[PDB]
């Protein structure tokens, strides 16, 4: 995922215009946010810290 | 002259980009510039080497 958001930035896929969605494995420790990803990442998970 | 041709005649051109890629471009600028162009026609204009 890393790879490819950092390839895909490149081409011009992620303006103010582009969402992306990816499920919970993609994110799924929180806390570790790499430098290529961008803000917005609408992305499910478990029970980030109320659990 | 491209510009002044393509803005003037009857047929209708649609030239999408212009595209001046200067210094050494060993791979910095060339693979950050040259990823845009996507259409069918290139034309191109430079020395044999480059």
């Amino acid at each position: 995922a890393v790879l490819i958001l950092s390839e895909a930035r490149s081409l011009g896929l992620t303006g103010y215009d582009f969402f992306w969605i990816v499920p919970s494995l993609v994110s799924g420790n929180t806390e570790l946010i790499p430098k290529e990803f961008p803000s917005g990442l609408i992305s499910v998970s478990y029970d980030d810290w109320d659990y | 002259f491209v510009k002044t041709t393509v803005d003037n005649s009857f047929v209708g051109w649609d030239m999408q980009n212009v595209i001046t890629l200067d210094t050494s471009f060993e791979d910095a600028k060339t693979q950050v510039q040259l990823k845009k162009i996507h259409s069918s026609v290139i034309l191109l204009y430079c020395s044999k080497d480059e």
